[PDB]
């Protein structure tokens, strides 16, 4: 096997219309985790 | 001499470290002169010599330590 | 009424760490009172040597441990 | 069915190239969480008094401890020390793959469970409260009751042993897989640095393993290892911890040294001044950065002679680093400079910040001087202005410099430069006022402060906000680069000299580079170096 | 570190008071175990050399 | 060629193997048996037991620390707990 | 003595070691400002003028240090010796012990500070001890300083030198006061011996630094100097 | 008795990965994978019980 890389190693397919919402939602939830973390310690208070 | 032995058994740790270093150096000098003897094998033989000398000097020291008059 | 007198410049240990001094003064005072007598003057100054610098709060637990005899000292 | 191919190419794959990308991604997902933690803690101290919270001091302790631990052990070490080494070291040594592929595959996957268990531990009823440097009595079952800090201890243990296991194969790879005719002396500076960090980390971390395990056993087996009534001395714990902590920052920052020494010449088109002197001074730094450990115990109350012995030697560290900075300054002058390039921008901005941070570090290396700054905001300013200005800048420069080799795409120069400027300004106005806050004589790790400190905290908060926009812009530029299909040539950083014809250069000059990695196509082959490159013996 | 500088509740001796007489004597079963280990190493070296001798 | 060198190496290895067999069956055995006899003498000398002592400054305040319950059993037993050498 | 707003210097204080520390800091800052501005100007000038559009030719054939590396080794090392020496004689002055007069004890368990003056034990058999506590925000006196006052304030006479005793019986604390420049670690089990000497008669402020749990920021320390007659009246008051 | 050469030649004829080259290896991994999946499913509930302060009774 002698394949030529297409200069594309993104771990997941990317394109304009649809995947943008998925990427932005993942970014938002991984940004906002600390929020639920800080809310958990002050739940029963 | 009744005084040399007092210092010989007073400080067992420093003299034992010195004789261990002497044995290590002498064994390294003697062993590292042959052809059919690689460096790890000669080091192992030197360390075995050191272990034997350490055991015998340990038995000698624990034998002479009873003289605590 | 009052004078400025306490533990002097301890020549045994001049460094910052002087934790062993309290225990040394305690055991030395106990050895001193065990021998000699009781009303003798000199070790009354040794009595001050483990109260001025010691917290005196560990002294209560020291008394509790020593009263039952479990105190681990030669004297 | 590409699903089997998908998971064989990603999960059941041991190629070095397919792993460093995951290293970068894991570093990124740790760094975002850490940056948000830092933002929340800095927003807490915007104004005096309980703010956005019900005065929860334990929550603030959890936040600071989590930020510190996750950003020191999940952001910079795994995404810089081995991320840019496992991918690149085989390229510069002349080998097709690392010595032990299976251990290389194994080391990466010990980290995700560590992150999950650390998050679970922080999600307990109390959470870790000892800070980045947890201390035995505070960690004692007396204060914390639950599985909060034990899991943090376990995470530190397993991350350390994984990093040690992730550095055993590298040394063998760069000591035995050398190219024919490539003497160890003639090795490039970057791999020299990375090997020095590997050997230092492997030599030191076992001590942490043993000390951390024996300290943790106090909570379960009720050992008297560090109990004040049990005969244990916590100063022993401090000595054990700071026999590791002091060289850790150096082994973290040496890859930044190597990446700067690599970025400067290629974008300056001038060979590095005094390679042998620089590498020997760096070796002197590596050997020197072990016998000095008690500068973190200046106000504990040790003896005079020990304090003098371990404070006098703190100064001698500066001399080789100053020599390195002077050598880089000499290299910059004379040769051509393309100051508009983003890697050049980061390399230039690294030097001034690193040297001012080093000056701050040499400020407080004296027992006579540390008493006025020990455990105050001044040490916070020093160590932050060194860490986040050197290691973060080196990581950003390395990413922006070797990204086409990792993937084969081009980023947006305008947005990257804007991000660099915004981040530089924000981080300069974040740690600036803290110098004055610590110079006034006000301690660190305090959610509340006396009223006469509000102004500098207010000045720091705006920069803390600005850093978040910098992060957002970096995320946008990364996404754009990933989905812009902008092609890249073999050696994008090679340009014709002043006397190269436009037809002679294109046909009789291509395929030449100062380093091996630029000789191959930007998306590198799975099996490179079919035959060993042979130099002049 | 735990031995060279004992705490001041230890009686100024690294061997604990009352437990010092309960320590391990130098001449007992562990010494026999050490000599067994030394002879085991000698036998293993003999086996390795004989294996070298095919 | 290979024959002479392999013969010399095998001869040296065989001589060393014979010497090591003499070592392991000449001096190691006597030392082992002497140590075993001395150990048996020491073990048999002290067969008086009397390993139940109390009221002579008991506890010493740093014995059997219980801050977290021991996982095995009720919580007051260790893995190698003994009814004759372990007391309270 | 107390923090101000928009402060740039450290503060105005009164302690024999504090003045020497400030002097050493001034000398060291004078040393480092030189190098900082020099390196900044070098970095700026080596790039602002040598951009590619103005310097298309690079003198790539100079990669040897003939006499420059030696001066690099010497001159900053000379500066290093010049800064090390004054700090060394300052430290070798401080490590000595003056003539002892009296001692104080600063044992503190958790979120409060206890002080003892057991030097004056006499027939009265009433050693003086108390506990300094965080004053609540609501009960602050009109015009008081938030987060920097205590109810049972410590009292030490002026111009008298005290060999302070530092001890703790809980998680490690610290005993800090920037005006006096004296600090040490409240390490449990072991006692730390520190000295002190006040020149003026004024109120001094400070607090701990080493974190000791949730309320690490709730034990301010206030020590104020008093004259001999005021000191005697205070002592006979209790 | 020395069957290592015969079995070597027998086993070199297949193109399977080295972790499945020897016949009968597949039967020791599929139930192993099922047991690992069950362990993960149980540990999910275990961790969820640990974080949420409570104990079954
Ligand atoms: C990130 C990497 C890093 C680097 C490179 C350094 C560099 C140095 N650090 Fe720092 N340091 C940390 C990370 C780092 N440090 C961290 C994380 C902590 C806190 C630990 C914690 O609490 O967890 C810390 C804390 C710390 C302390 C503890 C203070 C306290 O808390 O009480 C001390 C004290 O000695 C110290 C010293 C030094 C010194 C002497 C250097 C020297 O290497 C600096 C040398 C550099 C220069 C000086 C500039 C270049 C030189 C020249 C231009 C030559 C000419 C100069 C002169 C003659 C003036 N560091
Ligand atoms: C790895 C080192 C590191 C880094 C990078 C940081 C980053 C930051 N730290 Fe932290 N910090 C520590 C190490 C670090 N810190 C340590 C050891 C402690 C002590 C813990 C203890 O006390 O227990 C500490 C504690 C600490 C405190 C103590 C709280 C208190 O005492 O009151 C504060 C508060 O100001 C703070 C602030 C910050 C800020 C604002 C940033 C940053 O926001 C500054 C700007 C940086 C960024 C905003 C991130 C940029 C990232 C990118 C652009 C993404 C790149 C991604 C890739 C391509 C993979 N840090
Ligand atoms: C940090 C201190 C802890 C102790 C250090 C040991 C760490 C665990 C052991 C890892 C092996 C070390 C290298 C051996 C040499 C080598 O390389 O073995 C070779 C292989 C890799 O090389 P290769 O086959 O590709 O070579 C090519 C051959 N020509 O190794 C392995 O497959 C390791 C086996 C997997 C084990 C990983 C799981 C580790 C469990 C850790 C928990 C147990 C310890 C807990 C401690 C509290
Ligand atoms: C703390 C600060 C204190 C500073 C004290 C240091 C004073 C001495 C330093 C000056 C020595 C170097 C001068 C060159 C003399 C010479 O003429 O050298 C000879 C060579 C000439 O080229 P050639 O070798 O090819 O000649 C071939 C003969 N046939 O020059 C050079 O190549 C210069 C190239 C490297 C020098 C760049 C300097 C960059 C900054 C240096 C440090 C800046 C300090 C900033 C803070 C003040
Ligand atoms: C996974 C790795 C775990 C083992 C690591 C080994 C490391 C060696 C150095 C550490 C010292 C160990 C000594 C204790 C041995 C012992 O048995 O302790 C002694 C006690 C009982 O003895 P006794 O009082 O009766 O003795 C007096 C005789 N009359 O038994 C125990 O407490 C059992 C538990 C000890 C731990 C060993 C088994 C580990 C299982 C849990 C794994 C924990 C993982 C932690 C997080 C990774
Ligand atoms: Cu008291 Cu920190
Ligand atoms: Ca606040
Ligand atoms: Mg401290």
């Amino acid at each position: 096997s002698a394949p030529k890389p297409g200069s594309t190693i993104p771990f997941y397919i990317n394109k304009k219309p649809l995947p943008t919402l998925l990427y932005f939602g993942t970014f938002g939830v991984i940004f906002s985790i600390p929020f639920i973390v800080v809310k958990y310690h002050n739940r029963n208070l | 001499n009744q005084r040399a032995l007092y210092y010989f058994n007073e400080h067992k740790w420093p003299i034992i470290l010195g004789t261990w270093a002497s044995t290590m150096g002498l064994s390294l000098y003697a062993a590292s002169r042959n052809r059919y003897d690689t460096a790890p094998q000669k080091l192992i033989q030197a360390r075995m010599y050191a272990q034997g000398v350490t055991v015998v000097v340990l038995l000698g020291s624990v034998y002479l330590s009873t003289l605590a008059n | 009424q009052f004078t400025f007198g306490t533990v002097g410049f301890d020549a045994r240990f001049p460094n910052t760490n002087q934790t062993k001094h309290c225990f040394q003064s305690y055991i030395d005072y106990f050895r001193c009172i065990k021998a000699k007598g009781e009303d003798f003057v000199p070790c009354k100054q040794f009595w001050h040597a483990y109260q001025s610098l010691c917290p005196m709060e560990w002294v209560e637990r020291w008394d509790e441990q020593r009263e039952n005899g479990t105190f681990p000292a030669p004297i | 069915n590409s699903w089997w191919t998908y998971v064989n190419r990603w999960i059941f794959s041991t190629n070095a190239k397919d792993i460093a990308i995951l290293y970068l991604l894991f570093g990124l997902v740790s760094g975002i969480i850490g940056s948000v933690f830092s933002f929340i803690i800095r927003m807490e101290l915007s104004a005096p008094g309980s703010q956005f919270l019900s005065g929860n001091g334990q929550l603030y302790n959890v936040a600071i401890s989590a930020h510190g631990i996750l950003m020191i052990f999940f952001f910079i070490i795994p995404a810089l020390f081995g991320a840019f080494g496992n991918y690149l070291v085989p390229l510069m040594i002349g080998a097709p793959d690392v010595a032990y592929p299976r251990v290389n595959n194994f080391t990466f996957w010990l980290l995700p469970p560590a992150l999950m268990l650390l998050l679970i531990s922080a999600l307990t009823e109390e959470g870790p409260g000892g800070g980045w440097t947890v201390y035995p009595p505070l960690s004692s079952i007396t204060s914390h009751s639950g599985p909060a800090i034990d899991l943090a201890i376990l995470s530190l243990q397993l991350t350390g042993i994984s990093s040690t296991l992730g550095s055993v194969n590298l040394i063998a790879t760069m000591i035995n897989m050398r190219a024919p005719g490539l003497s160890l002396y003639q090795m490039p500076l970057f791999a020299w640095a990375i090997m020095i960090t590997s050997i230092l980390l492997l030599l030191t971390l076992p001590v942490l393993a043993g000390g951390l395990f024996m300290l943790f056993s106090d909570r379960n087996l009720n050992t008297s290892f560090y109990a004040p009534e049990g005969g244990g001395d916590p100063v022993l714990y401090q000595h054990l911890f700071w026999f590791f902590g002091h060289p850790e920052v150096y082994i973290l920052i040496m890859p930044a040294f190597g990446v700067v020494s690599h970025i400067i010449p290629s974008l300056a088109h001038k060979p590095i001044f005094g390679k042998e002197g620089m590498l020997w001074a760096m070796l002197s730094i590596a050997l020197l950065g072990l016998m000095v450990w008690s500068h973190h115990l200046f106000t504990v109350g040790l003896d005079v002679d020990t304090r003098a012995y371990f404070s006098a030697a703190t100064m001698v560290i500066a001399i080789p680093t100053g020599i390195k900075i002077f050598s880089w300054l000499a290299t910059l002058t004379g040769g051509a400079i393309q100051w508009s390039r983003v890697p050049m921008l980061y390399a230039i901005g690294f030097l001034i910040l690193f040297t001012i941070g080093g000056l701050t570090g040499v400020i407080l290396s004296n027992s006579v001087l540390d008493i006025a700054f020990h455990d105050t905001y001044f040490v916070v300013a020093h160590f932050h202005y060194v860490l986040s200005m050197g290691a973060l800048f080196g990581l950003c420069g390395a990413y922006y410099y070797w990204s086409p080799k990792m993937f084969g795409l081009m980023y947006n120069e305008t947005l990257a430069s804007i991000q660099f400027w915004i981040l530089f300004i924000g981080v300069n106005i974040v740690f600036g006022p803290q110098h004055f806050l610590g110079l006034n004589g006000m301690p660190r790790r305090i959610p509340d402060y006396p009223e006469a400190f509000v102004g500098w905290n207010f000045v720091s908060s705006i920069g803390s906000v600005i850093s978040i926009l910098s992060l957002f812009l970096f995320m946008y530029v990364m996404y754009d680069q990933f989905t812009s299909n902008r092609v890249v040539k073999t050696n994008p950083y090679l340009i014709p000299s002043y006397f190269d014809d436009n037809v002679i250069f294109v046909n009789e000059k291509l395929g030449v580079a100062q380093s091996i990695e630029w000789l191959l196509h930007s998306p590198v082959h799975e099996h490179a170096f079919n035959t060993l490159p042979t130099k002049s013996i | 570190h735990s031995s060279l500088s004992p705490t001041f509740e230890l009686g100024a001796v690294w061997p604990p008071v009352g437990i010092a007489d309960k320590t391990i004597d130098p001449l007992e079963v562990p010494l026999l175990n050490t000599v067994i280990l030394l002879t085991s190493g000698a036998s293993l070296t003999y086996a390795h050399y004989s294996l070298i001798a095919r | 060629n290979w024959l002479e060198e392999v013969q010399a190496e095998e001869e040296h290895a065989k001589r060393s193997s014979e010497f090591w067999k003499k070592v392991t069956y000449y001096i190691g055995g006597p030392a082992l048996i002497l140590a075993s006899a001395n150990a048996y003498y020491i073990y048999c000398k002290h067969q008086e037991h009397a390993k139940h002592v109390e009221d002579t400054d008991p506890g010493y305040s740093f014995e059997n620390l219980r801050f977290k319950k021991y996982p095995w059993g009720d919580g007051s037993k260790t893995l190698f707990w003994n009814d004759k050498v372990n007391h309270l | 003595d107390a923090p101000s707003s928009w402060a740039l210097y450290f503060q105005d204080g009164a302690s024999p070691s504090y003045l020497g520390v400030t002097h050493l800091n001034d000398y060291l800052m004078f040393y480092l400002t030189f190098i900082f501005i020099g390196v900044i100007y070098a970095i700026c000038k080596a790039v602002i003028e040598y951009n590619y559009n103005s310097h298309p030719i690079a003198a790539k054939y100079t990669t040897h240090g003939s006499i420059v590396e030696f001066i690099w080794t010497l001159i900053p090392a000379l500066i290093l010796i010049l800064v090390a020496l004054p700090s060394f004689k300052l430290l070798y002055l401080l490590d000595e012990v003056q003539k002892p007069s009296m001692t104080v004890k600063a044992i503190g368990r958790q979120w409060f500070w206890t002080y003892e003056l057991n030097d004056f034990v006499t027939n009265e058999n009433e050693p003086v001890s108390f506990d300094s506590y965080m004053v609540p925000e609501e009960d602050l006196e009109e015009g008081s300083l938030r987060q920097l006052e205590v109810d049972n304030r410590l009292v030490l006479p002026i111009d008298t030198r005290i060999r302070l005793i530092l001890t703790s019986g809980d998680v490690i604390h610290s005993w800090a006061v920037p005006s006096l420049g004296i600090k040490c670690d409240c390490i449990p089990g072991r006692l730390n011996q520190v000295s002190l000497s006040i020149d003026r008669e004024g109120l001094f402020y400070g607090q701990c630094s080493e974190l000791c749990g949730v309320l690490h920021s709730s034990m301010p320390i206030v020590v104020q100097g008093v004259s001999l007659e005021d000191f005697l009246a205070w002592l006979e008051e209790n | 008795k020395n069957t290592i050469v015969q079995q070597q030649r027998f086993l070199q004829s297949i193109h399977k990965p080295t972790y499945l080259q020897r016949p009968g290896s597949f039967a020791l991994v599929y139930p192993y994978y099922a047991v690992m999946a069950g362990l993960g499913l149980y540990s999910l509930y275990a961790s969820g019980r640990v974080i949420f302060g409570k104990k079954d009774a």
